[PDB]
Order: C-alpha cells, then sequence, then structure tokens
C-alpha cells in the first residue's frame, strides 16, 4: 500500500489510489517477518499527502495523526514531516491545532516538537485573528516552509484566516455593509469582500445573501429543520456504519475468547 | 480637578497616626497643584508620632523641591534603645517566683511594645509561642485580637490565608453553642469586618462584599480604626459588580442594616438605587466622575478598572434583558456613548458574554436570537456520532499495531 | 414593564421597534430534548474513557 501510494504521488494520478484509502485498515500483514515501522508510517503519510492534494482535509488530518501516534523510540525523517503537516491541515480544516491522543509516543513530545518551531509559532499567531501579522511571519520563515516542500499549504492558511473571520461574523451580526465588513477582516475594499462572501456561499461554508442595492450582506443562518425524509435517510446511513462496525468488533472479540492463551488467565 | 464636597475636616478626622502618610505618599504625588497645599499640613505632623526611619527616607525627595533644626532628630535615636532593656529584668523576676497568675500579663504587655516601636517582624514569631500557653477558653479570647491586626500590617497575603484558617477551628466551633445567643458586645462584627478588607486584596470581590455587608452600625464612629466612609464605598461597589438583581435587593436595597452606612456616603446610595431602577445614564455618569476621586486611594485603586468594567457589562446585559429587539440609538444615549462605540462593545458580549443577540447594522436594531432546542440536539448528537466513529476506527488500528508489535527502532 | 420583567413578575419581552409586548405562551413539554442532550454528553465522555483505558 505504501508503494502504490508513493508511485501515484510522484506521477500525479490520485484517483486510482482512492479505493485503497477509503477503507479502514484493521489488520497488518506480518509478511513472514520484516515489515518494520517504516512501511506503516509511509502509508499513513503518503495517504495524507494524497488527501491534502484533493483538498480533503477531514481525512488527511486523520492519516497524519495515525503516523504520529505510532510507538517509537527515535526520530524518523518520515515522522518529522507529519507533525508539521498535522498543524497546517488542522489550521485549515479546524480553527486551531487539535490535541494529540493521550497514548502518543513520547518521542514526539520531547524531540519532534523542538525542530518544528516555525509551524508552532504559526499556530500561535493563528490564535488571535490578525492577517497582517501572520503575513509577516510567513515571509520571514519562508525559507523553512519552502525547504520542507510544504509550500502552498501555508498560503492556504492565509486564505483560511479571512474565511474564518467571516465565519465568525455570523456569530454576532445579522446584516453588515460590504464596506464595513472589509474593515474587521482586513480585506481592504467592498468589492474584494463581495467576491469573498460569494465564494464561501457556493462552497457551503456560510449562509448569506448579498444585496447590491444597499451594499449589504444578510446572514440567514437557517440551513434546515430536522423534518425531512432526506435527513431520515442520512441518520439511517450513519446507523448502518455504526451497526456494521460493532459487528466486526464482536467478531474479533469472539476469536480472543477461543484463544488457548486467553483461557489460562 | 476640584474637590468641593470634600472638606479638609472630614479628610483629617478619618485617619490617625502615620498611616495617613502611606496613603498620599506616592499615588497622590502624581497630581500637580494639589499636593502643594497638603504639604503645609504635612509639615505639622510627620515630625511627631515617633518617626525615626521614615524621617529621612521620604523627606530626601522634598528637600530638593525648594533655617531648620537639623540636630533635633539626632537625640531621638539614641534615647529610644535604652528604654526597652530597663523593664526586661523586672519581668523575669515573676517567672522565677513560680507564680503562673502574674506571668499572664507579661506576655500580653511585651507584645504591645512591638507594634508602636515600628519593628513588627519579631512580633509574629513571638505570638507563635503564646499560642502554646493558652489552655482555657478565656485565654483564647484575648490573644485572638492581636494576631488579626498584626497580620495585615505586614502585607503577607500567602501567610494570611494559611494562618486565618486556624482561627476558625481553634475556639471550639464558636464558643460551644454560641454562649447563650452571642454576647452583649458584637465582637463577631469586628471579626468579619477585618476579613472584608483582606478578601478584596485576594481578587474575590463577591466574597469581600458578602463578608462586609452584615456589619452592624453599633460601633457608630471608631476613631481608633478605619473610617466608616470607605466601608460603604467598598461594600457598595463590590455589591454592584458581582451579585445579581435578586441578591442586590436582598442584601443592599431592602437590607435594613447597611442603609445606615449609605447615609454617610450619599453618592453610592444614588448609584445602587438608580441601577436598580433601570436608570443607566445617571448611574454611569456620576460613577465616572467619582472615578477620579477613587483613583487617589491606596486600596481601591488597583480594583477601580476591573470593577467599572464589570458594572458596565452588567448594565448592558440588564438593559437588554427585558427586550426582544432594542434600538441602538436609544441604547447609545442611555450608555453615554455613540452607536459606533456601542456596536464594538456588544460584539465582545455576544461572542463570549451573556448576551444572546444579533446586531443588525443596517437599521441599527439589536435583535434577540433564540436558539432552536430541537435542531441543537440533532446537531450535537450527530456530531458526537461522527467523532465516536473516528475514535473507534483509530483504536481499531491501534489494536493491530499493538498485536504486531510495531515500533521505530 | 421593564421593572416587572426584571423581577420575574411578567413573563414576556418588549419589541421596542414596533412598541409591542410578546408574552410567554411557550415552554411546552420540551424536557425530552434536554434529556437527550444529557445522554449525548455522557456518551461523549464515556467514549473517550473506553478508548484511553490502557492504550
Amino acid at each position: 500500500h505504501a508503494d502504490l501510494c508513493q508511485l501515484c504521488l510522484l506521477a500525479k494520478c490520485f484517483k486510482p489510489a482512492l479505493p485503497y484509502l477509503d477503507v479502514d485498515m484493521m489488520d497488518i500483514c506480518k509478511e513472514n517477518g520484516a515489515y518494520d515501522a517504516k512501511h506503516f508510517l509511509c502509508y499513513y503519510y503518503y495517504g495524507g499527502m494524497i488527501y491534502t492534494g484533493l483538498k480533503n482535509f477531514e481525512r488527511a488530518l486523520y492519516f497524519y495523526e495515525q503516523a504520529i501516534t505510532t510507538p517509537a523510540m527515535a526520530v524518523s525523517h518520515i515522522m518529522l514531516e507529519s507533525y508539521k503537516k498535522y498543524i497546517l491541515v488542522s489550521l485549515i480544516l479546524l480553527g486551531k491545532v487539535q490535541q494529540l491522543p493521550k497514548y502518543t509516543s513520547q518521542i514526539v513530545g520531547r524531540f519532534i516538537k523542538p525542530l518544528s518551531n516555525a509551524y508552532h509559532e504559526l499556530a500561535q499567531v493563528y490564535s488571535t485573528n490578525n492577517p497582517s501579522e501572520l503575513r509577516n511571519l510567513v515571509n520571514k520563515h519562508s525559507e523553512t516552509f519552502t525547504r520542507d516542500n510544504n509550500m502552498g499549504l501555508v498560503k492556504q492558511c492565509l486564505s483560511s484566516l479571512y474565511k474564518k473571520n467571516i465565519q465568525r461574523l455570523t456569530k454576532t451580526f445579522l446584516t453588515l455593509s460590504l464596506q464595513d465588513m472589509a474593515s474587521r477582516v482586513q480585506l481592504s475594499g467592498p468589492q474584494e469582500a463581495e467576491k469573498y462572501v460569494l465564494h464561501m456561499i457556493e462552497d457551503g461554508e456560510i449562509f448569506a445573501s448579498i444585496n447590491q442595492k444597499d451594499g449589504m450582506v444578510s446572514f440567514h443562518d437557517n440551513p434546515e429543520k430536522y423534518n425531512n425524509p432526506a435527513m431520515l435517510h442520512n441518520i439511517d446511513q450513519e446507523m448502518l456504519k455504526c451497526i456494521e462496525l460493532d459487528e466486526r468488533l464482536k467478531a474479533m472479540d469472539q476469536e480472543i475468547t477461543v484463544n488457548p492463551q486467553f483461557v489460562q488467565k | 480637578v476640584e474637590n468641593p464636597s470634600l472638606d479638609l475636616e472630614q479628610y483629617a478626622a478619618s485617619y490617625s497616626g502615620l498611616m495617613r502618610i502611606e496613603r498620599l505618599q506616592f499615588i497622590a504625588d502624581h497630581c500637580p497643584t494639589l499636593r502643594v497645599e497638603a504639604l503645609k499640613m504635612a509639615l505639622s505632623f510627620v515630625q511627631r508620632t515617633f518617626n525615626v526611619d521614615m524621617y529621612e527616607e521620604i523627606h530626601r525627595k522634598l528637600s530638593e523641591a525648594t533655617a531648620l533644626d537639623t540636630a533635633w532628630v539626632e537625640a531621638t535615636r539614641k534615647k529610644a534603645l535604652l528604654k526597652l532593656e530597663k523593664l526586661d529584668t523586672d519581668l523575669k523576676n515573676y517567672k522565677g517566683n513560680s507564680i503562673k497568675e502574674s506571668i499572664r500579663r507579661g506576655h500580653d504587655d511585651l507584645g504591645d511594645h512591638y507594634l508602636d516601636c515600628g519593628d513588627l517582624s519579631n512580633a509574629l514569631k513571638c505570638y507563635s509561642r503564646a499560642r502554646d500557653y493558652c489552655t482555657s477558653a478565656k485565654h483564647v479570647i484575648n490573644m485572638c485580637l492581636n494576631v488579626i491586626k498584626v497580620s495585615v500590617y505586614l502585607q503577607n497575603w500567602s501567610h494570611v490565608l494559611s494562618y486565618v484558617s486556624k482561627a476558625e477551628s481553634t475556639p471550639e466551633i464558636a464558643e460551644q453553642r454560641g454562649e447563650r445567643d452571642s454576647q452583649t458586645q458584637a465582637i463577631l462584627t469586628k471579626l468579619k469586618c477585618a476579613a472584608g478588607l483582606a478578601e478584596l486584596a485576594a481578587r474575590k470581590y463577591k466574597q469581600a462584599a458578602k463578608c462586609l455587608l452584615l456589619a452592624s452600625f453599633d460601633h457608630c464612629d471608631f476613631p481608633e480604626l478605619l473610617s466608616p466612609s470607605n466601608v460603604a464605598i467598598y461594600g457598595g461597589l463590590c455589591a454592584l459588580a458581582t451579585f445579581d438583581r435578586q441578591e442586590l435587593q436582598r442584601n443592599v436595597i431592602s437590607s435594613s442594616s447597611f442603609k445606615l452606612f449609605l447615609e454617610l456616603e450619599p453618592q453610592v446610595r444614588d448609584i445602587i438605587f438608580k441601577f436598580y431602577e433601570s436608570k443607566y445614564a445617571s448611574c454611569l455618569k456620576m460613577l465616572d466622575e467619582m472615578k477620579d476621586n477613587l483613583l487617589l486611594d491606596m486600596y481601591l485603586a488597583p480594583h477601580v478598572r476591573t470593577l467599572y468594567t464589570q458594572i458596565r457589562n452588567r448594565a448592558l446585559i440588564q438593559y437588554f434583558s427585558p427586550y426582544v429587539s432594542a434600538d441602538m440609538h436609544r441604547m447609545a444615549a442611555a450608555f453615554n456613548t455613540t452607536v459606533a462605540a456601542l456596536e464594538d462593545e456588544l460584539t465582545q458580549l455576544i461572542l463570549e458574554g451573556l448576551i444572546s443577540a444579533r446586531v443588525d447594522s443596517h437599521s441599527k436594531i439589536l435583535y434577540a436570537r433564540d436558539v432552536d432546542q430541537r435542531s441543537t440536539t440533532f446537531e450535537k448528537s450527530l456530531l458526537m456520532g461522527k467523532e465516536f466513529q473516528r475514535r473507534a476506527k483509530a483504536m481499531m488500528l491501534r489494536a493491530a499495531v499493538l498485536r504486531n508489535q510495531i515500533h521505530v527502532k | 414593564l421593564v421593572q416587572c420583567i426584571l423581577d420575574n413578575t411578567i413573563h414576556g419581552r418588549i419589541d421596542q421597534v414596533n412598541q409591542l409586548l410578546e408574552l410567554d405562551h411557550q415552554k411546552r413539554g420540551g424536557a425530552r430534548y434536554t434529556a437527550l442532550d444529557k445522554w449525548t454528553n455522557q456518551l461523549n465522555s464515556l467514549n473517550q474513557a473506553v478508548v484511553s483505558k490502557l492504550a
């Protein structure tokens, strides 16, 4: 799996590798010995890059997290550039850096983190909304962000700051002028803010309508009431995933009970 | 800045001794054209009252601002030391006579000299020994008075908190069953009143006023202690900031014990009454004028900024509480600001604070937003299901990596 | 009206724009939703404990 993902990553054909990344791995092939941790980390790192390229940050963040939580005793080159991308992807999808699992290896907390200090500083700036200050840091540490080849993932953090601030205006406002809107988010122009809101509505990240006559934006914030047959099917689909997931948990539990080693203790 | 309502008669008659100097020593020196006249009255007192160390420590600055008796302070230093040694020998005679009755006044009298002398660091350690020689309930009553007053005078708050808890449990849970419903003298009134001053420094405004409001005016006027004037101000301002409408009515508005303190301070009484009666423009305006006067204090100065912000926040929430949609022009006038400034203050109160509303900047109307209970539960339950399934899959992979014993070596 | 509402004497709110008073003929048997909220919160905390039992 690591080799296939790597091959489709060098020559960019991401679509063929999708069926082997959309399934939840539950077993690891022993392969008659060998199979060191390098192959396991490679699959859950090259898979993160593949999802990141397709702008699927929800599952890309999941893949990077699995690589970090791998038990380890020494810093590896393939794990160092996964804490770094874990921060950037979490800043794009979520509003902040997500908390790592409690059972992560101690090597990441003592050795991996100090090397990744430009990304940690980027997260610190990405806690008080100020695009101008974060712009300076990006152009200051630009040599580091371009050496690790994760350039173009920091520029998306720039855009995500503007979109996050607009998504915050819906928590306090109901109708805002375009001129006034491009003064708290530092968009510097009603025309610029007009297209920023228009893009976000099409993506679905906000519910709003633009009134060009008065130059205002009205935030509806009323997506849907839960009285639909489509929502009933949506809940049922979530039901079948959990029901079938529990069945495979029970199956693997039963095989433990009939294990000759288990019965002794 | 003018102080026409504050006559010098009320200013001087409130404090006594050298505790006045530490009040205007540094904060009151940042306002020109006002200390110069007070220096005339300071030139009559600071020489007296057994001042030895502070005689030269503070006067060195004012000397350069400009004959006198420079040799007057020389003689005082030498004579003071001789007096303490003379009476020590007489005390030791009673101890050697095996008379436990006469030694009782010895330890109490010796600790008294420490306070007036100026050196108080040795009094705290001496008072620790006196605790051991106290087996009767009568002896416990006397030594409790000294320990409370000396702890504050040194400003060691960490030790104050650890030591004041001992005084709570030591005297058999408040003298057994209360000794037939309290004594004639309201000693407990003084106990809480001292605690009220300490709690304010601990950044606990609610507990400070809570343990300051039950004060009985039976003491009337005590020249030997702090004035009642600042007691009303300290209790009133902490009352407005921390307790809600129900507690304010129960403990300040309708409590017929604290109103007597409001008589000697009429300004704070108008503050609380107008706040209760939903009159905000008058309440905030005269509060703002009073701010300059309080800024010259030594005790309320590090709390003026915090308390005022809390009071204004309470006013904003209480103003919008009865409304479902409130015009911003009426609100701006009632809060001494403009519509533009009101918008910026309400956004902070909507993002995190208690206000649940949505500002409409087109017509300048603050609409109240009510969350939909049914949709909220569906959103949270589906979110929990999504998070739970992600955790289950991650744990499932963790089981595989544990069985296979995979690690980076 | 403001004094009564702040005293919890009148159950309603004032619409200052239209000079209206909307009463509180509301608060039906919606205790089911609050019960479900407690169920979700307990399940959220319980799930985390089970995964993080040992490792």
